[PDB]
Formats: C-alpha cells, structure tokens, sequence
C-alpha cells in the first residue's frame, strides 16, 4: 500500500515557511545498546540503555530571520517549532506526520555563497522534547528532562520512574 | 475533624509478620459468622491482599481469618475466599461448602471459585478448604472443581491416627488431588494454647512462596512452613525404608510435615492412580506452562486466519517455550504445528492444531549415600609417617 | 469474560443455517456490498451502451480487488452472469451479475495439544 | 544454476507490509575469529571465538506505525518479524528464504524530507534469535541467551553447553 | 515565499572586489553543546557552553594584491572585511545580507596553478568579532573578547558578564 | 539474563537530584581479611576481621547547595542521602537498587573550571550507617557504631554481640 | 535541572584578568577524618578532626605581571583575589558563584616554553582564608587562624571556640 | 594445537549465573620464593617456601542477591562457587576447564554508577579450597587447612606432613 | 587580553642558539611552606620558610659544543645564559619576557639515539642566581648566597637580613 | 506556635467547600495561571491560523510540563475541549481549552503509632 512522502511543510514559531525548506530532517531516534557479551553465552545481545542525542536539522535556504533569531538563545528549548510533513498514499487520503520538537537552536550553517546557486542556510536543533505524531496519533513522546520515553501513549520509563523515586 | 499536627497514638500493633510477596493465587473456602463487622455476604468470593482485609471481611475469629493467616505469615499472595455460612450438622456443612449453582442468583459454595476469574482476575491455581476435607464429598467435589480449572487441590485427610488417612488416601487417585496429613499445631497468642488447625492452608501458602521464590516449577516437598509449632500428632521420619511413619504416609501418595516444631512439609507426591503424574512437580509445571502460554497468544484466538498464520503461532510458542527454558523451568522443547489435522475443512470450520512435547525438571529425590568404614587409610597415617 | 469486564467473546450469532454462523460471515458480505454500490452509484441509470455491461464488470473487479489487497476477503470472482442477460430484461433496463468469493474465516478453537515426555532427559542433566 | 532474488516482503507481527519495503538486510552472520598467531608457525589461522553482534534493518518508506511502534520498547526481544524472500532460479520454481528474528527495534531514521523524494525511514532491529530457513528447511539458528547456534539441526554448542554446565 | 541568493560582493577594507570572489563563506554559527546526559533522565539534552572558533572563508582567483597583504600580520584582527550578499526573491525587492567580521587574516592556499584553470587562491580568516545583518537589521553580533552574544540587540551573555564581574 | 544499570538517581535529605549527577559510588563493601598463615599448613587462608572504612562518592557538576551545605556538618552523620538506581534487565521489570547511607560528607573536589568543560563538584561521604537494599529487599546492612552487620536480615556480629556483652 | 559551568574569570587584586586564565582551581575542601576504629565495634566510621590544607590554583598562559608580582611576598595572605565563575543552567538565570580567598601565592611553575604552543605559567595559592558564595549567598566560609569553619552562616566551630576560650 | 577460550560460566551455590559475568579469574598460584643467595655461590635459587594467598575474583555486572548475599558471611568458606571455562581448540572438541573454589567472599566493589555504562559489581573471594580440574582431570587441589597441595593427584606435601606429624 | 607565547631564545654566554633548542623551562619559583596547624585552629595555614632549590632546563637537540662544554665545570655558577622568550598578544607589540640565570650546569641527559629521530640533549641547570624580567622590568630577582629575594624592587629578606646581621 | 511566637501552623483556609480547603491548593491553581499567561501574552490578539489551536495547545504543555519537573504539580492534561470549539466561536475570537491536573498534597497529621512491647526481651539482656 505505497505510501511515500509528497509535501512537506515547517513551523518555528507559529510563522510559517511556506516557502524556504528545502530539507527537513527528524531526528534519528536511537537507543544505546551497549552489545551485552557475558557468561553463558556466545554472541551478545543489546541492551536498552537510555536514548541517543537527539537532534533534528532543517535547512531553509533564504536568510529567513525568524529562524536565524533563535541561535544560541540563552535559553535552551526557547525554539520550539514543528516538522510537519504530508504522505501521500496510492488512494489519495493523505496521512499528517507531524514532529513538534522544542529544542536549542545549536548551530547555523550557512555554506558557499556562490553568485549562482541556493546559498541554502542550515540548522540543527539540538532536541529536547520531541513529540512525533501520525494520523494525529501519537507515536513517539520522548521526553528527556523528566524521562517520559513514551510510545503510542504507554511509558516505558514508568517502571525505572519509581525505582529511581522521581 | 482533622487534627493538625503529628498524632503520636499508643497502640498495640503485634509485630509486623513480613512475607514475601508472591502470585499464585489462592481459592479459599471456609465457614464463619457474619456479623456487623464481618463484611462479607456468606456465598460471595471475596478478595483478599492483607490480613486487615481478612479482619474486615471476617470475624477476626473466624475459621476463614485463621487460614488467611496461615496463608499470609508464609507469603503475601492473592487470595479469594468464600464464607462458608456456618452450618450445624456435618452433612449440612459438607454440603454448604460444596455448594453448587442452587441459588439461581449465583453459584454458591466452592463453586464461587469459578468466579475468581472475571470478578478479580484470580482464578484460584491452589484450591484449598481447611478441615471441610475430611469429609469424602467436600474432597470429590475439590476434585472435580480442581479439574475444571487446572488447579491443585489441597487436600487434609482425617487428623487422628495414620490407618484413617491411608484409608482416605486409597479412596483417590486423580492427579490434581495433593493431601497433607498431619494437622499443624499452632500456639494460638489470643487463647494463649495450642490450636489445632487443618494443615491445607499452610501447605497452599508456602505453595505460593515457593511458586515465587523458586519457581512455580520447583517442589514444595522440602521447604519450611512458616510460623506455626509442632502438629497433632508426632511424626517419625529416619532413614533405610522402615516402617518409618514418614515413609509409610509417602508411599500412600500423602505429603506430612516434619522435623522440630513443624519444621517443613514434606512429599512431592501426589494422589494419582497413573504414575506419570505422580509428582506435583510434573502437574503444576505441566498446567502454569500453559497458564503462561495462552496469557501471551490471547491475539491468537480470533483474527482473520493468513497464510502465516500457523507460522506466527509456532513460533510465538517458540518464544514463550524458550524462555522458559532459560530460566529453568523446563529442559528442552519441541513445537511444531501437526500436519496431520490441520485441513481446509478444519480451517473453514476455525480450528487448527499443534504439538508442545516437552521435559519437566525431575525433582531430585532419594539421595542414596552409600558409605563403608574400611580401614584402607590406616597405613597412609598412624604408623610411623 | 476476564477481569471486570475485560473483553466480548464470541463471534457466533443467532442463525439456524450454519453457513451464516459467523459475524465475521455476515457482516463481510454487506459491508462489501455497501462499498460496490458506494461505487457503482454512476451505473444506477445512464443509456445502456455496448460497453456498459464491461464497464460495470471491471468496475467490480477495481472496488473487489482492492478489498482482497487490504485483507477483506481472499480471492472472488465477477462476471455477468450469461442465462439471464437478454433482450428483454436489457429492454426493461435490468440485468445480472455474479460475485462469487470467500471470506477471512476467523481463526477460533487453537487446539495446543502437549505431552509431557521424558525424552529431553539425558540430553542434559546425566553426565554431561 | 542461475537462482537470484526476485521478490521480497517483511512481517512484524503477521501484519504484512506488503507494499513499504523497498530494502530489507539480514543479519551479517560473522564470527569473532581472533587472528592467532603463536609458537612454531608463521602465518596466523583464526579461532571460533563466538558471533558478532547481529543487526539486522529494513528501511520502510511509509509512516507505516506498525514498524514505528516498537522502537525503544521497554520489552527488549519484543519486536519479532519474519524477513521473507523469493529466490526465482531459471527453472521456475521459486525457493522461499525466510528468516524470522525476535529483536530489539534498537533504531529509527527517518532521513532528509525533501519534498520531492521518498522520505524513507529506516530501521535497525538488535537482533537477538535469528532462524534463517532455506525451502522451508533450518539453515541457520543462532541464540545467544541459552548458546544454541546450530547449522540445520547440529548444534555447534552442544560441546560447550556441557563445559559450561547450562 | 522564495528568496534564495542571487549576487555576491566582498570588501576587505573599502576595496571593492567587484571582480574576483567566485565563493564568499560566513562563519558557521555553532554553539558547544556537550551532550548532558545525568542523573534522573535517560537521553541526554544539550547545554549553552559558548559559541565555537567562527572561521570565515573566501577565494578570490585573481592575485589581488588588497588580499594577499593581511597574511601573518601581526596585529591579529586588523583584518576587516565586509562579505554583502543580495537575496533576491520572487517578489523582486532584494533582501541585503551583510556580514562584517573584524579577524585574522590566518591562512592562504593557492591551489594548482595548471596553465588552463582558474588558479583560485584561497583565505580563511580566524574571525574575532562578526556582526550579521538583514535587511539592515542586526541578527547576530559575537564578540569574543567582550563577551558580547547579542542576537539582534538581547545580549544573551548579559547575565553571565554580571556574574564575572566584567 | 542480563540486567545492567540504565538510569540512576540521588537524593541528599528528600530534595532529588534528578539532575546534576553524572556519577554516583556506593561505598566498597570489603572485609579486612588479614591472610593468616599458620603452623601446620603452608598458604594462608583469611579471616573476617571486621570491614573497611566505607567510603561513598557522588558527583554532582552543578553548583547545587543542597550538597555543599553539609560540608564539614559538626554533627557527623548527619549527611543522610539514597543512591537509587534502577537496573532494567532484559526481559522488561526493572530491579529498583536503593543505598540509604546516613554519613559524614567529609570532602568536596571542584575540579578544573576551564570555561568550556563541565566543571563536576565531587563529594566523598565517610559513610557511617548503609542499608543496600535490591527488589525492596535487604541485602546489606552495615552499622559499625552498634556492631549490626546484617546480610538480609540474618545478623552476622550477633554472636560477637554476646561475646562483648553489648 | 542542568547547571553546568559556562564561562569564568578571575580576580587578583581587582585587576580583571579577562583574558589569560584558561584554568581556575578552588581549593578541594576536605576534613582530615581518621578513620575511628575502637572497641565495641567491627567497621570504622572517621570523625570531624579539622580541616585540610586548603590549596587553590589558576593559571595564566601570559607573562601577567600582576600575577607573577605576589610570589613569595613577605606578607602571607597579602594576595587576595576572588575566582568567579558562572554557572548556566539550561533554563538561562546564570548561577553567580565566587570565592574570595586571601591566602599565600606560595609558587609559579611556567612550564615547557616550547616556541609552538602556549606557555601557561601555573600559581599554587595556600589559601588562608576563603568564602564560597553562591547566587550571592554564602555556602562556606573557613577561616583558620579565628577558627570560623561557618557552613552559611551556622559557625560549626562556635562550639569548640569557647572550650579553647578564645 | 590451538586451544583458547571460548566460552565462560560462573557457579556460586549451584545456581548458574548464564547471564552476567563479563569476567572471571582464577586464583593465581604462586609460590613464595625467597632467593636464596648463600655461601659457595652467586647468583640465588630460590625455594618452595609454601604458597601465596590464593584470591580468585570474577565480576557480575547486575544486582544478582545470590552474590551479594555471601559478602563478611560469619562462615568464611561458605561461599563455594564453581569457575567453569570451555576452550575450544581448532579441531572442535572443546576442553572443559572447572575451577570450585570454597572461600570467603571478602569484598565487593559496585564502581561508578553512571546512568550510561554497565555499572558492573565486583568480587574477590579469598580462597580457602582450590581444585582446577581440565577435561575432567585434577591438575591442582590446594587445601592449606590441612596442607594438601597435590599436582594432579601426587601430594607434593605428603613429606613435610609427616614430619610435621599432622 | 590574549597574551601567549610566540617564539623563543636561548643564551648561553652571549653564543645565541637561534637554532637547537625545542625547549625551554624557568625555575620553578616554590617557597618552602610547611602547612602550620596549631593551637587555638583547625586548618593549617603555612608560612613563608624560604624558597626551593631552583633548577632550570633547556634542551638543544644538535651536538652543540657551547652548552656540553660547561657541564661540572669546577666552578659552579660559572655557567650564566639567559632564557628570552617573545609573548606576542593579539594586538601586536610583542612583551620581551627574559630570565638570566647563574648557575651550575649540573647534569647533560642525551636520550636514545635512534637513527630516525631527533636525538635531543638534555640540560639541567642548578640555577644559584636568577632573575627574571617582563618587558623590560624586574619582576623576581633570587639570591641565595646573599638573601635578596626582592619581587620588583622591594626586597622581601630586607627585614630577615637585618635580624640575622648581615 | 513553639517558643516566642517560633513558626506559623495551619495549612487549611477559610473556606465552606472541601476541596479548597487547603491554601496549597487556592495558591497553586491560581500561581500556576500566572505563569500560563506572562507567557501566553502572544496567544491573545494574532490572526487565528490552522495552527493556531496547537501552537497554544503546546505552549500550554510547555509551561506545564516545566512545572511538573520542578515539583509544582504531578502529572496534568492539557488539550483543546472539542465540544465548544466552533465555527461561531472562532468568528467571534472566543476558543477553548482544557487544564486539568493534579496538585501536592501537603503532607499533614503524621500518625506515629507506638506499642512499648516486651518482644526483644529475651534477645537481649538473659545471658546472651
């Protein structure tokens, strides 16, 4: 049932960039592992271990203001803003992916100015908080200043949220 | 009113019993009084998670609240107890313990077992009923209740004497049925004398301890009942065969309680006419492994059957199997789905089959130290050296 | 059944035949009807032409297989049914079609059949 | 005996993603070796030290959910699915490879939105067993925790089960 | 609304380099992070640690004498410079992107000189101070040596000058 | 079936640090030992003398207060603090692992503050009093000024208790 | 709550040193403890004895002067300076923490001149006197020749100053 | 012949520990030595003065309870344990080496818990009784209490018995 | 004020090494201390007890015949040189650090020569005399064999020198 | 109460309804709005966009989830009350949203239960 990304669209602040975003990028929710080799056992295993860094990064390539006015904003996760993002589906109706994710701005990129190609800005919010959404569902909550690692609505860290006593 | 401050309040609260808690639940079914403090109309399964609750629902005297404490001083375990309204005659009380479907409202006596599930999500795997067990009717029907549920029955046979209860004993012979003889002798604090209680309850609670931490599939035969003091009646327990009274009431299939001040039970076998299942070990591996299995394939019985339908089910089963074998409680499996059933008339129809064929851990049992006093090493020492 | 109301149980429904003892039967076969005619809305009028009996055949064939795509059904078959079709019914506007196909049968009644052997036995513990 | 791959799908829990699947991988089966080189040779010659951490990943293109809803699972070896696969041959008939492996989801990466390409996410399932069958007949089953790699049916850890005492 | 860049000027101190700059490149913009993972959360988070070493970069490929003469100089940061960048947008009114970096002329790499290719030297100053505008309106104004983050006119190092007593 | 550590948490006197603390150290439970060779017999063999001083050490890299204010507290032992930790275990449940450790804080090391490195207080309580518990179960219990210490209940100085006539 | 150290500076005798100190050091308070072990009990349990030889230590990487010019000065506890250091936080107020400390510059250790890399001279002052303050509130105060070891404010040694009846 | 190890397993009290322990060690038997250098001539020798404390130590890197509950046991030598080691040798059959140890548990060192990284506990037995046994062959059985150190059955201390009178 | 090292030179007795010497090192200038605790306080506190034995070390690596010919030269504090060293500073003028030092050559360490790298001799200094100044201004001057440590000017044993009658 | 007018006591307020009857409760529902609000400013004029209703319900979230991790409450639940956002509603400026969340109990009335028993009688004291 080919599915595949058509459109796709992203906020900061509520303003809208329809227009320059070329390249949008989620972040790439990763666990730690650590591959688990012990007694008893060849080969390992894996582990959860906690999440990896997430950062998300997106890429308008006109000198936008309203995304350049977040940089290094002293207070980490002031950036908010959402990745939205439509796929189409071989029978029309559309699915609305959806990836809020308030975090720090981090970094700004802005590459070879040339006289004769899209200078193209580039971005990379360190993310914080990260709530991704499909068909206005929930699929991911993952909160890391608080531990809240939450998929489709069930916590997987409501069992080491007692042990640790937060 | 609400007092604003640290109440410091004198009272006498006798010391923490301390239990580790456990899962196996446990279907109780005794007599008592309901009176205004017992709340608990007689022939409704209640549920039970500390002794306060078995305060509050039954008189604090009551046959019902001393087998919840002997259940809870050995583990903290989840309990579905039915108040047996105290009956006169012996007949009258045999029968109002087993009960039946008699009121059209419900299903009365051990029957409201039957109710642990979809009432509390306790469907009783112990099936216990203190002293309402002498008695071959109240037995029988723990029996067929037993079955129908995959559940060991706890049985106490007649206290007094030994001829009594092997007597008893040779009246079964149905797998599920496990009896414990000697009738445990408690130091009651509250009369300040020695008691006298059925045994069942404390057998079914460290039932449960054991289930927890040990493994549901590890026997109870050598493990210590928890509170309690001597029993009603001494038992001898020496070794090389013998008459020893031990020996004797663990060759008719009936598990005693030995050593100082009813130390521990002692029997891992179990009434049963065909020796395959002759170990509790056996049966009640044989019925949690599948406790464990269908609480994991619950998605597999409904569902639009696909082409990898039978392949998600073998090996779902696969997994569950696996594990267990991991963590001990088997060795060695085999699944698979036998070929020889699985039709398109049976699959239009919904059913499907498999095969589980497995082994269960053998209990060790009969140590058999052989020793020789020689005088081999004698030269190797003593003489000059 | 299950704990304080934990789920329904039972796909049975009240029918003499037994062709029509699953839910999972019945409701298939018209829901999957709703969807054709939900569909073939544009077929219900219009001046029958030479093609419109083929324009109505593969209309089924479009709404019926999708169906089996997404697991509805497994397998069907449409045609228009030959010893029916005739001048006369054409002449006073109807006509006939066939839409023979089979239904997911609900997978009910696993039978986990289990022997607890002694074969796996040496095969550990003894020696080793 | 001209054979080659034709056709591929991907289960993960009986639901079939017929349709988002444009790349599957199965685990690398490697083992640890050890290069040993020691007294009375020149030229090492390598030793059976156990497996390599096997990961396997499919790359769905889809907002599929059903792939997305186990990432991070608390319940580590949850994520099962079954990697199948039809090898033509010139001489008609197909032979099915078929490769289940309960895992751990362990990654996901969803990779540059670019509003004119197929997003595709991407996977990456720890795995922990692993049955690669061949015409319906076991090639491969490694398990790490309980030490069964067995080659069709001998298990390779039969000698090193009783060593260990398992 | 698409805007994108269109035409490229570079001053050094006046000089017009109307001519030859075929690459202008500001510095990247990039805070220190240092990926905060700690007691109480899985997933670490991020931290405002200070901005990195902004190096900027053009190549003129002429050998344009106002260049070349800021190598080495002793007096670091000397080196001025101006690198003015027309965004034009659909909408025709052009948006001016101005960038002024007071630093150090640092390093220059003529590259191989073929006899049938533009030699294109190469520059990359060791930026001290950088003030980015659009549209005449401050964006970004770092300076190091001051401490003096301001993201057009919040001097997000405000608080932290306070607190060192500078 | 491997367990593992995954997350981790300290509190002080209530107040959780779910936070600044990047590491924590339970005190080393070890025996004084004192390999006692003899007459009769060559290699010694080691006696239970009693333990070593138990030392814990936590880390916080945050200017915290609440940890610094019982520095060099006049009344030793005042210092109460848990180190909880949830170790997650493969198969989901995690084992809630607990240190209660009333103590004297006794030392605190600010490292290096290099202004672009985390700069981590450490701390070093001379623990007095430690229950370590594992699945809300005591495992250890070790009170030197009372002589009680106690594997999981059973008191292992019960019988040196009489002896001294305490 | 992340608090992290950001940026810091230094102080000698007012003379800012906003420029040359790439390290600061505050001195590692610790209490001299002597691990009590004595009859009744098995496991020491170490008790308030005083204080260790307080120690602090920066290290400008240029020939200072008003650094260089308190070595060995006659008057102990003549230099004075204040090591300030801020503190970030992810949610921005910055953590002002300073310790004042009049003490003895004691020693200067320019290491390896090396013609290719900075010199970094190195000081070592015996503290004599020092208040750590945080959020401008004091934390500690330890004075030895007074006797005035004050955890903010409460004065640990009030007790032992009047049985010595100073 | 190749041989190397393979695989490991680790026994306290019967109950297995397949799962964790990431690392053994067998007690390193040492002799004690002396170089005796004496008259007629030079260059020492060296004697059989008797055995060195013999402590064997292995790691598990979970809170496992049926190791920690063995730590300052009142009955040193009550924790028994069993080393089993499987090496497997280039040409398949593997080589079982098992090392029972009854000694004391001695110590137990939990290192830096830090909320990413196999907190691994750790263990050092101070062995009493030793016998390693390889293919199921007695290569060492050292008893001090009782003087039994014997190769492989020969009691190399059957002599000094005697004239001890023992 | 960024200052740092930029080149550096080395004298021996007018001869220049502008050439052999990769390395550099001033006397450690240390006083002497000894941590006072006394009656009356908790916490040390030290004292001015003198200086440490100064030694200073270059390292030419060429045979260099200038330097090797002072080496235990009868009469120690023959051997003078004077180690210069150019502070840059980001703005230009260049501060003349230089440092003459009278002392006895003491030890000439030539490391492993090794056909294949720079052999590098070594040199050690017994500074007697040494006085080390920072743009053309005494900063240290230490005399020994006289007492005249004098910071800048002022000479801190001008009151000792009168007690002792000198 | 104590020594010399030491401290104050006395969380409860004056109050006929129950559930504020603690001052704990008045001034947590209403601090917890403030800081909704000096930080909502921007939600209350702006011309309403699709995503208007979202950026708000995410704020909200943002704010309250702050509040959560510093101790303010325990848990919440902030969303968009569906039956009440409308067309009429949003011509006219007016929207809606929910807030419901869960604030510290103030621990209160410690109840030390005490029995002086003679149980560790034995163990210690005869012989031993």
């Amino acid at each position: 049932i080919p599915q595949t990304l058509t459109n796709t669209n992203l906020f900061i602040d509520g303003v809208s960039f329809a227009g320059d975003v070329p390249s949008l990028t989620l972040p790439k929710l990763a666990v730690k592992t650590e591959q688990y080799r012990a007694g008893g056992m060849d080969a390992p295993v894996s582990i959860d271990m906690g999440l990896e860094a997430m950062e998300a990064k997106f890429s308008t390539n006109g000198a936008r203001r309203e995304a350049l006015n977040f940089f290094g904003l002293a207070d980490q996760s002031a950036f908010n803003g959402v990745f939205r993002g439509s796929f189409k589906g071989q029978k029309g109706a559309s699915v609305p992916v959806v990836a809020t994710l308030r975090g720090l701005l981090k970094e700004v990129d802005p590459g070879d100015w040339k006289a004769g190609e899209k200078a193209e800005f580039k971005y990379a919010v360190a993310v914080s908080y990260y709530k991704l959404e499909v068909d206005g569902r929930e699929v991911y909550e993952i909160d890391p200043v608080n531990g809240v690692r939450a998929i489709n609505g069930v916590d997987q860290l409501a069992g080491m949220r007692n042990d640790l006593g937060l | 009113s609400f007092f604003h401050g640290v109440t410091v309040t004198n009272v006498d609260i006798g010391a923490r019993t301390i239990a580790l808690p456990a899962s196996s639940v446990i279907g109780l079914c005794d007599v008592f009084t309901p009176g205004a403090q017992a709340s608990a109309k007689p022939n409704v399964p209640v549920l039970l998670t500390s002794k306060k609750d078995a305060a509050a629902a039954f008189g604090i005297g009551s046959s019902i609240y001393l087998a919840c404490e002997a259940i809870y001083n050995r583990a903290q375990a989840v309990i579905v107890a039915v108040g047996v309204e105290t009956a006169e005659t012996p007949e009258a009380q045999a029968s109002a313990v087993i009960g039946g479907i008699s009121a059209a409202g419900e299903r009365t006596g051990l029957q409201a077992l039957l109710d642990g599930k979809s009432r509390f999500n306790a469907q009783p795997r112990l099936l216990v009923a203190p002293g309402h067990s002498a008695q071959q009717a109240v037995a029988t029907a723990m029996d067929g209740l037993a079955e129908k549920l995959r559940a060991i029955a706890i049985l106490d046979g007649p206290n007094s004497t030994d001829e009594a209860a092997v007597a008893y004993a040779k009246n079964f012979g149905s797998k599920r049925l496990f009896m414990v003889d000697p009738g445990v002798q408690v130091w009651d604090s509250a009369t300040n004398a020695a008691r006298n209680a059925p045994a069942s309850a404390y057998a079914a609670g460290l039932f449960a301890w054991t289930d927890a931490e040990y493994g549901f599939w590890s026997s109870p035969s050598n493990k210590e009942i928890k509170g309690v003091t001597g029993t009603s009646r001494p038992v001898e327990f020496l070794d090389g065969d013998e008459t020893c009274r031990a020996n004797l009431l663990n060759n008719a299939n009936i598990a005693t309680i030995i050593r100082d001040d009813g130390y521990r039970l002692w029997g891992n076998r179990t009434l049963s006419s065909d020796s395959k299942w002759a170990f509790v070990t056996r049966v009640r591996t044989m019925d949690l492994v599948m406790d464990a299995i269908l609480a994991g394939h619950k998605w597999a019985v409904d569902r639009g059957i696909t082409k990898t339908y039978v392949k998600d089910v073998t090996e779902g089963l696969r997994a569950f199997m696996r594990d267990l074998k991991n963590q001990g409680a088997v060795i060695n499996f085999e699944v698979y789905a036998d070929p020889d059933l699985n039709s398109a008339s049976q699959l239009a129809q919904g059913k499907v089959y498999w095969n589980i064929r497995f082994t269960d851990v053998p209990p060790a049992e009969n140590p058999n130290f052989r020793v020789e006093v020689t005088d081999q090493w004698l030269t190797e020492v003593l003489d000059v050296a």
